[PDB]
RNA sequence: UUGGCGGAAAGGCCUUGGGUGCUUGCUGGCGAAUUGCAAUGUCAUUUUGCGUGGGGAUAAAUCAUUUGUAUACGACUUAGA
RNA sequence: GCGUUGGAUUGUUCACCCACUAAUAGGGAACGUGAGCUGGGUUUAGACCGUCGUGAGACAGGUUAGUUUUACCCUACUGAU
RNA sequence: CUAUCUAGCGAAACCACAGCCAAGGGAACGGGCUUGGCAGAAUCAGCGGGGAAAGAAGACCCUGUUGAGCUUGACUCUAGU
RNA sequence: AGAACUGGUACGGACAAGGGGAAUCUGACUGUCUAAUUAAAACAUAGCAUUGCGAUGGUCAGAAAGUGAUGUUGACGCAAU
RNA sequence: GUGAACAGCCUCUAGUUGAUAGAAUAAUGUAGAUAAGGGAAGUCGGCAAAAUAGAUCCGUAACUUCGGGAUAAGGAUUGGC
RNA sequence: GCCCUGAAAAUGGAUGGCGCUCAAGCGUGUUACCUAUACUCUACCGUCAGGGUUGAUAUGAUGCCCUGACGAGUAGGCAGGCGUGGAGGUCAGUGACGAAGCCUAGACCGUAAGGUCGGGUCGAACGGCCUCUAGUGCAGAUCUUGGUGGUAGUAGCAAAUAUUCAAAUGAGAACUUUGAAGACUGAAGUGGGGAAAGGUUCCACGUCAACAGCAGUUGGACGUGGGUUAGUCGAUCCUAAGA
RNA sequence: AGAACUGGCGAUGCGGGAUGAACCGAACGUAGAGUUAAGGUGCCGGAAUACACGCUCAUCAGACACCACAAAAGGUGUUAG
RNA sequence: GUCGAAUUUGGGUAUAGGGGCGAAAGACUAAUCGAACCAUCUAGUAGCUGGUUCCUGCCGAAGUUUCCCUCAGGAUAGCAG
RNA sequence: AUAUUGGCGAGAGACCGAUAGCGAACAAGUACAGUGAUGGAAAGAUGAAAAGAACUUUGAAAAGAGAGUGAAAAAGUACGUGAAAUUGUUGAAAGGGAAGGGCAUUUGAUCAGA
């Protein structure tokens, strides 16, 4: 329960979320904003294209030096990846919206991702060790993910 | 404190940037000045560099320790089919620079010259022009009114030609399109012989003749990126340089603080547009005529195309330019050759070359026959055949 | 509406003929008010969307595969109903 | 504007000589340039000699050995979207 | 084999704010100030000119009425003899 | 050990495995040290030389001892250079 | 087994197949090499690299403490049957 | 007098720039004009000074009012005030019908320190006034503790020649098991044992939240258990340097 | 580098000298109006491309003190003596 | 480089901080050596560096005299509240 | 009669209130480090009462969406409240080599006062 700030109909929208995941948080916000304001089905095909390597996320804010590739020009950048983990979790997250909205009885073909959300979770240290002797940290990034998706109207 | 030894810079400013080129044809900057005296005539032509072989011919060179007798000289061979007229365009002066006023293409287009305007052919539905085709549907009155423009208006004038690149070895299939000025007087009757010749092939016998110093504009090779010690030919660095030796030592002193253009830094290679001049025209040969690589001397049965063919090109077919030496481009890559922009006399040009013997021998190896008659003619009978 | 001229950024200029409206060139009749003593007292042009009608035509690009005249990756050059 | 060298000795700058050359002009850029190099010298700690000092030690006195670290940030430049 | 790209994983240095120059003056070498030149999102790979880059409250020099190692008929003592 | 024949005169066919000579300065040599910048000509060495001492002693320990090392020793010894 | 050999290389018993991987093959690197002609002209300095290398036979200087130098130097041969 | 020669330095650059030639240059004269926190007047704030006013109801004579002048400021001094923890008195003060706290480009008051209110969240105490008291106010101290960033999904995860196919298990297999192949350690081993050390890591079962810098169904991980059998092997006995 | 008198900066803002601790003017509570100081009135930039008498043409003209430089010596350049 | 005797090394043992040990480098003595580590005296002293926490109002300096083992400090007189 | 930072038993405070107060409010001289002498932390709070979420559905599962308990789940044992740094989503605005600021006003948003 209470999710970010959302501006759609509860009676007409269904939930889902996942906390502490471990997968980069990153990858997994521009995982969650490739497909926010997306269609349910068409977001769950993209995302499916992109496990298959067949089209990429633009990575927007977390992009310094990653990398350039053919497959962004669709969406207007140059600097786009693959990140499987972040996709398979947000497939998961996807699956479970739906299966929420149809519980609810909300039309499946009208759904679209109203809302999606990812924060920071807290990190899972672990230690890597440097030269001379010296310790640093070698924390994980993991994520609180939450989508709504709600049945388009006018 | 100064340098403590003078020594020329490593390469040349005039050639910056050392970027890739925006195409892969390159760009004619400049035609020769135009004379309105003489007959309306092409100032280029549209070729594809096909390789290299040898031939031999007596010097003739008064004054020469070496006059009368024989030199085996390099030269480039490139397939140059006739180049279909199919357009006209008209720039007329402006206090900003030429301005194309107008251009009017052929009624009809090959697929080779509209795969051009398009990148994906396989799905395109060909559409291209078939509109413009229907301005000639009954007399082509907006086709003669936009050429009365160009006659009335458009002091250069600039025919759209395009290379029959289906009759090369090419796997490429897609035509190259280009513009070609016509140098003659008469600026109404250049119109006329583009006019007159929309949808008609020009051979490249009516642009080069044999002995004449033509221009090669081409793209490079390209090499990708490359150190600063090929790339410009700066000293390498000691063996006991730390953190690598083919550098550039010095970059720059404290001040200015910063990197300055002139010095010599990692980067592409090649590619460039290059123009290259006053290369000699060894000989103008025809693609029909059967033993293209003989000479009055020789007069053995033998076409240009090396035995088992031009190294990664293969076999020529049509017209074909020998220039001497080499020209700029790899071997499969279009390349324009144009009419010297002035008028050489250093006899060097004037030069009236008349070749002995045409290197045929397989450019695939130690090439040691010209002909397969002649292999076995040398060999005899083996067990394969023959 | 007729014809001509203008390519330097022409996109405008000049012209034949008729129609309609005004005509303060001159002489008349009618109306104004209360915006209350002034309040810019809203009259211009610049885009965009939308609805109603009429006119007009019925594609490409990118990804993916491939090529290698290219290339770190992008990019470039190709080919594929 | 365009060039202004190859070497013997010496860490050397400088100097001198051999020789070619058209010429072997003089300089700056934090006495340009060590996250560009090298470390021959200077300029840590080891060691020898001469002089000085009673001595520990001193020497623009000589000699030998002696760790040259980091860029992935911004800008600049070279290329590339 | 890296470096490059990708899947997964994933630090550190450093960080007044930050980042285009020329000249001027200025704590006498500016990224900011003044006058000009200029100046168009977002970026990738190299690179080592600059950030008087980072690493250390300069180890060289000086001061302190701060030491310490060592030496000598410095001063004052002392084990032993 | 020898001979004949044989071969793309190859044959310690891979592996394996001294570069050599003429000298100069310096330390005789073998050996030892600054672990983590100095392996050296530095230290050590046999050799040479000097000094002290016959035990109620020389040299050196212990705060002191009915305490010790040399000494389970004796000048061809021990101790200090 | 080859080989003088616990050298190097390969194999039998036994054991392991454990080091994050996939795709291309830019620069600059790390490691391994080659290079026509010249042969230290590089450099403080032959640094680094190369050259020599096993075995049999011939031959082997100055000097010397007569013991060495010495594998001096310089040469010839090497397989299989 | 003006101008020219004398008059050569290093990033490209400076009457400030543009530019200016009976000047927008130089010498000189006459006016008009522009504007400083300066000057004149006025308004308000504060300070200082001189006064008026207990003839009352007049509760603030530290009060009210009149008049004149002034106001820069580091080190520093003094004065008047704001705020915090606690304390005595008082407001028979506020509050589970919501105290404190916290958030609030919402409003008001004060020059300011700050104070008050509205809304949200929240849940058990708290405040105005007179006065007392101090472990009483932070932006720095390469300050301390804790947390968090950009860097940055970047550097990188490259020594030890090397892995491949199929099946099984499993939600999930480059990494687990089995089989097949190809290799390596090549007996001074990547083999078989032991001493020191470790202490259950040995083995079985179930099992993957964390660790195994990828992964994992596997493990020297996790949870539960099982396992070390001596007259002959050692200690135990003896003595060595020594204590 | 060191003294004397005074004024300033330090401690000080403001207008001007583009830029500057010291120079010129003027010292400062919050504002309005007016006039000015020094400095300026081609544009940047508010203010006369004002008036008047003359001088100067520079193929490195010249352009407000502090101040950001220029000299001896020359010129039938030109002007006045 | 050395590799059969001044060899390498396991275990037991002895030497403990102004002490040991040192084929000697001020070397080693548990990553600590020109005097190890731990605790305490100790919150050691520092004329030296850094920091020093709310507002407003009023006034408002000095780098000068003399003396000091004094010249980075203090006392004194002066300036100021 | 005088001393008493130790032991035992008490009564108190203008003392501190979990980075404070003893190092230790808690399995504190504990975990842990060092060969050793010694060094030595961090760490309190759901709720009145677990009433600690029966049950349905999606997922292999962790969990999610419902349902439910509860005064409150804006109290879910990662729990009284829940700031800031920093982060996501939504909304609004600006942006030619910084940004932030002052005077004055335009414009947009919002708002008290008679
Ligand atoms: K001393
Ligand atoms: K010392
Ligand atoms: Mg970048
Ligand atoms: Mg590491
Ligand atoms: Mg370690
Ligand atoms: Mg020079
Ligand atoms: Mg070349
Ligand atoms: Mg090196
Ligand atoms: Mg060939
Ligand atoms: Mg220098
Ligand atoms: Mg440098
Ligand atoms: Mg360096
Ligand atoms: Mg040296
Ligand atoms: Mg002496
Ligand atoms: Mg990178
Ligand atoms: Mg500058
Ligand atoms: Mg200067
Ligand atoms: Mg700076
Ligand atoms: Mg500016
Ligand atoms: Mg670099
Ligand atoms: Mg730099
Ligand atoms: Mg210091
Ligand atoms: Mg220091
Ligand atoms: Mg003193
Ligand atoms: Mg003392
Ligand atoms: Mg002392
Ligand atoms: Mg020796
Ligand atoms: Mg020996
Ligand atoms: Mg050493
Ligand atoms: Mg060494
Ligand atoms: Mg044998
Ligand atoms: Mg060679
Ligand atoms: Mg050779
Ligand atoms: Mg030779
Ligand atoms: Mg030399
Ligand atoms: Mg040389
Ligand atoms: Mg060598
Ligand atoms: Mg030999
Ligand atoms: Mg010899
Ligand atoms: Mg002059
Ligand atoms: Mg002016
Ligand atoms: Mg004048
Ligand atoms: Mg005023
Ligand atoms: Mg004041
Ligand atoms: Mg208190
Ligand atoms: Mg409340
Ligand atoms: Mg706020
Ligand atoms: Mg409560
Ligand atoms: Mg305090
Ligand atoms: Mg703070
Ligand atoms: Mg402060
Ligand atoms: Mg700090
Ligand atoms: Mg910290
Ligand atoms: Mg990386
Ligand atoms: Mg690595
Ligand atoms: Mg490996
Ligand atoms: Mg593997
Ligand atoms: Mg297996
Ligand atoms: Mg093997
Ligand atoms: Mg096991
Ligand atoms: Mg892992
Ligand atoms: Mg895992
Ligand atoms: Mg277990
Ligand atoms: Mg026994
Ligand atoms: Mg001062
Ligand atoms: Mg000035
Ligand atoms: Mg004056
Ligand atoms: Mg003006
Ligand atoms: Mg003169
Ligand atoms: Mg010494
Ligand atoms: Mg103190
Ligand atoms: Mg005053
Ligand atoms: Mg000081
Ligand atoms: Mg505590
Ligand atoms: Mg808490
Ligand atoms: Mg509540
Ligand atoms: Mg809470
Ligand atoms: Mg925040
Ligand atoms: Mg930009
Ligand atoms: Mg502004």
């Amino acid at each position: 329960a209470r999710y970010g700030a959302t501006s759609t109909n509860p009676a007409k929208s269904a939930s889902a979320r996942g906390s502490y995941l471990r997968v980069s948080f990153k990858n997994t916000r521009e995982t969650a904003q490739a497909i926010n304001g997306w269609e349910l089905t068409k977001a769950q095909k993209y995302l499916e294209q992109v496990l298959d390597h067949q089209r990429a996320i633009p990575f927007r804010r977390f992009n310094s030096s990653i990398g350039r590739t053919a497959q962004g020009k669709e969406f207007g950048v140059t600097k786009a990846r693959w990140p499987a983990k972040s996709v398979k979790f947000v497939q998961g997250l996807l699956q479970n919206a739906a299966a929420n909205a149809e519980a609810k009885g909300l039309d499946a073909t009208k759904l679209y991702v109203s809302h999606i959300q990812v924060n920071q979770a807290p990190k899972q240290r672990r230690r890597t060790y440097r030269a001379h002797g010296r310790i640093n940290k070698y924390e994980s990034s993991p994520s609180h993910i939450e989508l709504v998706v709600t049945e388009k109207e006018e | 404190s100064h340098r403590k030894y003078e020594a020329p810079r490593h390469g040349h400013l005039g050639f910056l940037p050392r970027k890739r080129a925006a195409s892969i044809r390159a760009r004619v900057k400049a035609f020769p000045k135009d004379d309105r005296s003489k007959p309306v005539a092409l100032t280029s032509f549209l070729g594809y560099k096909a390789g290299m072989t040898t031939i031999v011919r007596d010097l003739d060179r008064p004054g020469s320790k070496f006059h009368k007798r024989e030199v085996v000289e390099a030269v480039t061979v490139v397939d140059t089919p006739p180049v279909v007229v199919v357009g006209v365009v008209g720039y007329v002066e402006t206090p900003r620079g030429l301005r194309s006023l107008t251009t009017v293409w052929a009624e009809h287009l090959s697929d080779e010259v509209k795969r051009r305007f398009y990148k994906n052919w396989y799905k395109s539905k060909k559409k291209a022009f078939t509109k413009y085709s229907a301005k000639y549907a009954q007399d082509g009155a907006g086709i003669e009114r936009e050429l009365a423009r160009i006659k009335k208006y458009a002091s250069v004038v600039r025919v759209l030609v395009h290379t029959q690149i289906r009759k090369t070895p090419l796997a490429q299939k897609k035509a190259h399109l280009a513009e070609i000025q016509l140098n003659g007087g008469s600026i109404s009757e250049k119109v006329d012989w583009a006019r007159e010749h929309f949808e008609k092939t020009v051979a490249v016998d009516s642009v080069f003749e044999q002995n004449e110093m033509i221009d090669a504009i081409a793209v490079t090779k390209g090499h990708g990126f490359e150190g600063v010690t090929h790339r410009w030919g700066t000293k390498k660095l000691p063996r006991k340089t730390h953190r690598g030796l083919r550098k550039v030592a010095c970059i720059g002193a404290w001040h200015p603080a910063h990197v300055m253009w002139s010095v010599a830094r990692a980067g592409q290679r090649g590619y460039h547009s290059r123009t290259s001049i006053n290369h000699k025209i060894y000989r103008v040969g025809k693609g029909d005529d059967e033993a293209n690589g003989a000479t009055s001397f020789d007069r053995t049965k033998k076409t240009i195309t090396p035995m088992g063919g031009f190294v990664h090109y293969g076999e020529i077919k049509n017209d074909f330019i020998m220039v001497k030496g080499c020209i700029p481009g790899n071997r499969k890559r279009i390349v324009t050759l144009r009419k010297s922009l002035y008028t050489n006399t250093s006899r060097k040009a004037l030069e009236e070359v008349s070749l002995k013997w045409i290197d045929t021998a397989s450019k695939f190896g130690k090439g040691r026959f010209q002909t397969p008659a002649e292999k076995h003619a040398f060999m005899g009978t083996l067990k394969k055949d023959l």
